[PDB]
RNA sequence: GGUGACCACGGGUGACGGGGAAUCAGGGUUCGAUUCCGGAGAGGGAGCCUGAGAAACGGCUACCACAUCCAAGGAAGGCAGCAGGCGCGCAAAUUACCCACUCCCGACCCGGGGAGGUAGUGACGAAAAAUAACAAUACAGGACUCUUUCGAGGCCCUGUAAUUGGAAUGAGUCCACUUUAAAUCCUUUAACGAGGAUCCAUUGGAGGGCAAGUCUGGUGCCAGCAGCCGCGGUAAUUCCAGCUCCAAUAGCGUAUAUUAAAGUUGCUGCAGUUAAAAAGCUCGUAGUUGGAUCUUGGGAGCGGGCGUCCCCGCCCUCUCGGCGGGGCCCGAAGCGUUUACUUUGAAAAAAUUAGAGUGUUCAAAGCAGGCCCGAGCCGCCUGGAUACCGCAGCUAGGAAUAAUGGAAUAGGACCGCGGUUCUAUUUUGUUGGUUUUCGGAACUGAGGCCAUGAUUAAGAGGGACGGCCGGGGGCAUUCGUAUUGCGCCGCUAGAGGUGAAAUUCUUGGACCGGCGCAAGACGGACCAGAGCGAAAGCAUUUGCCAAGAAUGUUUUCAUUAAUCAAGAACGAAAGUCGGAGGUUCGAAGACGAUCAGAUACCGUCGUAGUUCCGACCAUAAACGAUGCCGACCGGCGAUGCGGCGGCGUUAUUCCCAUGACCCGCCGGGCAGCUUCCGGGAAACCAAAGUCUUUGGGUUCCGGGGGGAGUAUGGUUGCAAAGCUGAAACUUAAAGGAAUUGACGG
RNA sequence: AGAAGACGGUCGAACUUGACUAUCUAGAGGAAGUAAAAGUCGUAACAAGGUUUCCGUAGGUGAACCUGCGGAAGGAUCAUUA
């Protein structure tokens, strides 16, 4: 279930059995290694990567085509961000609900809204403390939030 | 959420053996599960069983011969000797004549008699009888 | 439902002992209250002196009259009431005797028809009432 | 600095600790002042001398409290040692004998020992065990038997009364011996010692539980009995008695602590819709619990029989292998993590427990004993086991389960080759110069090689993205009629209200009809067992702000998760404070009715409130009277959202889509019907199922009814109050679900 | 060699004062709760209990209770029609 929600969705992705790449895909490792080196100097989260690549490329799976996942490639040549991307969108959204509230501080309902994606930021951010993907004494700072998001 | 892979197993293989279904399927597959089933099978409480392998957690399908009355599991894996074994089957087993403890130890998964016999103990999975 | 996990000893035996607490056998011999509130301070027996010697009433179903003693302990100087079991033995009790009392039967709890009484007399002047009851000796005239 | 929710600190203890005791399916629950071990104390403290050893008390000093003598100047005390008193109490014995045994002390074979032994009191408790047995007549009973009821005897067994009727014995008197330090007792043995063998068995009961009387006489709701139900108001199976029975028996009753019963504390192993009970809801740290995944298959005769069973052998490395140079061998060092777990071994006082052996006359016990003697047996054979001994610690095997880690900005592993600093020793034996890369350690560079190094992507979760969806929330805006008031216009004596009235408004125009204006509420019908929200809750239009579930996804991260003490956010209505606003309604209040009364129900007004903003409050039958996450276990027809397919109808246009219908499938929802899935006391419930065939994870919470959600303490609040929360005392029921009846304005 | 005695130091009983902390306990009077039973006033709950009942909150009344606001059915409706 839903971790902040009572709601019990089973939407996900079905990966098929099949880990070999498709006779008629024709881009190889570093050709795709490449598209995706360009698609993040344009600016793109993976996910949106993923998601340009297997539309408009025809590329199923990149971990099937070249061996490595995508955040592994952008660490591997040095260009990914210092903070993870859910992370950065969750705090994303704190900041904007928290935008919304110094205007309209009667929204009782935004206020437990924020509430709750506050508590996903921060348990969020002890599993990558314990991880050390972030430092350990990474700090989330309501006042902080606006200036290291944007 | 799910905690206990054998413990659902089991459960599943008891509603459908009470339903009287011919064929189960457990969703997640262990090689608890496995050597579970292989000493069930082996004692003739199951007939043959198939692991459907996907590249996830595998499923199995076990074909039910009609002849258990219960395999529940023991969720919090108990440390039992060989000297309070006994207790466990007074407690659990039906009857001295039938009814077999499953315990994990370090000379591999076993029933209770086998462990007795090569002198061991270990920790209690379940029972079937 | 109960935890089962391998070491929630700590908070099984935890909720053991902090649930005595609401029964009533453990609370009262283990909180001293009832005890301390106890005429006969926990003893099996006591002695006293015969103040008086009065009537009861028997509960509502029942129509008689329950022949007690009230009776000051000689330890602790506590008033309680005793009833004289049998047939005539109030004509053997009289004033400002030494009386051995009892519980009555069921731990400090009024018994049959007779209201608020907890405790009977065994012994008076140092002779068995019972004994006197039988005739099998006589008061120490 | 140190210690703390893994419970510090403080308080209590009717707490000396342990070996152990009681109870005895298993698990446990209580008790251990008490003879063994350890500690402490000698009226309470304190300080010391001597001595190896004392903060000694049958040593000393002082104070505090008790208390002895006195010629009043002084002096002397410490029984929680053995006896014995007082006092306290429900509650516990002789001011006895002896160092004979076991040991101890001493200068010591010789003395001493209230240690200790012996006896006395001793129904604490434990073991054994009398109070009678037999024979023959009668009167019965037996498959009795002889003839097939009638009568008897070739039999067996009870009971009743008798010169029966004479056998046997202790209990007691008591000679002696014996025991013993002296004895007492027991065991022996003379003499007496039994026919109401009156040498006398009791304590509790006879309605039920619970074994035993519908007996007789007294009492008459009294006396009394009765643990609980109950009995007793004139023929009482229940009281008081007589008789007769019943239970246990030299013992039985009673009170009280405690254990089982109690699966009524529930770890095994309880419950939480209605019986007592799940927090109003959500977050969340401790705590607890956490998906799958890494060596499996194959070998040699031994082998639970390659006898395709399988004792089972599995077909880590490097250092002298100790039997400067032999293969004839097995010792020195490290583990290619650290644990948890399991098995083994050592070490675990005795007593107690289980238990081996042994005729104590049997037994409780005890740790003893037995053997042949033809008398020389000038002595032989034995035992005084074993098991258990938790948890923690030590040792050696195993490596399944669970946790833990190794290489991701390679600061990675391994083979060498460079280049860097020191040093036990050398013999380039006269010392001295010493060469010592000598042997290995000091730092560091360029390489080769590793198949060079990332398990998968959970019908776990988070996040991204796409089109939607929703009385979800906030701000602004807009509209609707109604109500009330006002301003005009019209005609009229009523209008309003009720069961009937009345209070009330009215020829000053009330009510009504028409047109405007204003204000404040509220968003009808559409509106549903429909939607959304964590709940409380949410309904005119339009715009803006963020938010959200579900669905779709061959996108991304990769265990990030579930529930949660403490802590926190939100929380109907009412209520409180302040400011706006006040149309309707309307606590309080007034009046009119009604009534026996009517402080009400009804009517006319009407304050606070009801509306908004800010600050509090934190409670509801905050209900589904029903924790959350997860898995499984029937059928059916619908409905809301999303997606995927399909005949056809419709909307436009010249065609697809794309909307409204129609037939399906999938997933997430609010629900409904049905079912001998199963459960449950049932009502009922597809959850309240998968529960004695009892264990998926985890939170809260109940323990007969009252007293009582009270008192007190703390804490919060402006207050009202909220949270936390007893006890004394009282009671044998209170309750739940169903059934039958009776009754119902 | 040495006794009495004295200064100082140190342990430090004991007394006085003050604080804290555990129990126990007296108390004029007040206010509850039980029990007793046969009293008085009414009839609030059980039937639509004669105003459906009950919950929270607030006010009021001799007394049970009444009333306002929101809620529940454990209701006296599982239902009300194009
Ligand atoms: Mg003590
Ligand atoms: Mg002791
Ligand atoms: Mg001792
Ligand atoms: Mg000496
Ligand atoms: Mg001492
Ligand atoms: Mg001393
Ligand atoms: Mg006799
Ligand atoms: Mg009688
Ligand atoms: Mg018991
Ligand atoms: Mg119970
Ligand atoms: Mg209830
Ligand atoms: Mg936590
Ligand atoms: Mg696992
Ligand atoms: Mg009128
Ligand atoms: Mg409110
Ligand atoms: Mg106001
Ligand atoms: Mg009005
Ligand atoms: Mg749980
Ligand atoms: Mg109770
Ligand atoms: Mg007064
Ligand atoms: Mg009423
Ligand atoms: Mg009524
Ligand atoms: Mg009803």
């Amino acid at each position: 279930g839903r971790m902040h929600a009572p709601g019990k969705g089973l939407s996900q992705s079905a990966l098929p059995y099949r880990r070999s790449v498709p006779t008629w895909l024709k881009l190889t490792s570093d050709d795709v290694k490449e598209q995706i080196y360009k698609l993040a100097k344009k600016g793109l989260t993976p996910s949106q990567i993923g998601v340009i690549l297997r539309d408009s490329h025809g590329v199923a799976q990149v971990r099937f085509v070249t061996g490595n996942k995508i955040l592994r490639i952008l660490k591997s040549k040095g260009l990914a961000p210092d903070l993870p991307e859910d992370l950065y969108h969750l705090i994303k959204k704190a900041v904007a609900v928290r935008k919304h509230l110094e205007r309209n501080r009667k929204d009782k309902d935004a206020k437990f809204r924020l509430i709750l994606i506050e508590s996903r930021i921060h348990r969020l951010a002890r599993y990558y403390k314990t991880k050390r993907v972030l430092p350990p004494n990474w700090k989330y700072e309501s006042s902080t939030a606006s200036a290291l998001v944007a | 959420v799910r905690m206990n892979v054998l413990a659902d197993a089991l459960k599943s293989i008891n509603n459908a053996e009470k339903r009287g279904k011919r064929q189960v399927l457990i969703r997640p597959c262990s090689k608890v599960i496995v050597r579970f089933l292989t000493v069930m099978m082996k004692h003739g409480y199951i007939g043959e069983f198939e692991i459907i392998d996907d590249h996830r957690a595998g499923k199995i399908v076990v074909n039910l011969t009609g002849r258990l009355n219960k395999c529940g599991v023991i969720s919090p894996r108990f440390d039992v000797q060989l000297k309070d074994l006994e207790k466990w089957q007074n407690n659990l087993l039906p009857s001295r004549q039938f009814g077999f403890i499953v315990l994990t130890t370090s000379a591999g998964i076993m029933d209770h008699e086998e462990a007795r016999r090569k002198h061991t103990g270990g920790k209690i999975l379940g029972f079937f009888f | 439902g109960k935890c089962r996990g391998l070491r929630t000893a700590r908070k099984l035996r935890s909720h053991r002992r902090d649930q005595k607490w609401h029964d009533k056998q453990y609370k009262k011999a283990h909180l001293g209250t009832a005890l301390k509130a106890n005429p006969f301070g926990g003893a099996s027996h006591a002695k006293g002196i015969v103040l008086e010697k009065v009537g009861v009433e028997a509960k509502q179903p029942n129509s008689a009259i329950r022949k007690c003693v009230r009776v000051q302990l000689i330890k602790n100087g506590k008033k309680i009431t005793a009833f004289v079991p049998n047939d005539g033995c109030l004509n053997f009790i009289e004033e400002n005797d030494e009386v051995l009392v009892a519980g009555f039967g069921r731990k400090g709890h009024a018994v049959g028809d007779i209201p608020g009484v907890r405790f009977k007399v065994v012994k008076v002047a140092n002779v068995s009432l019972l004994a006197l009851y039988k005739g099998k000796k006589e008061r120490p005239r």
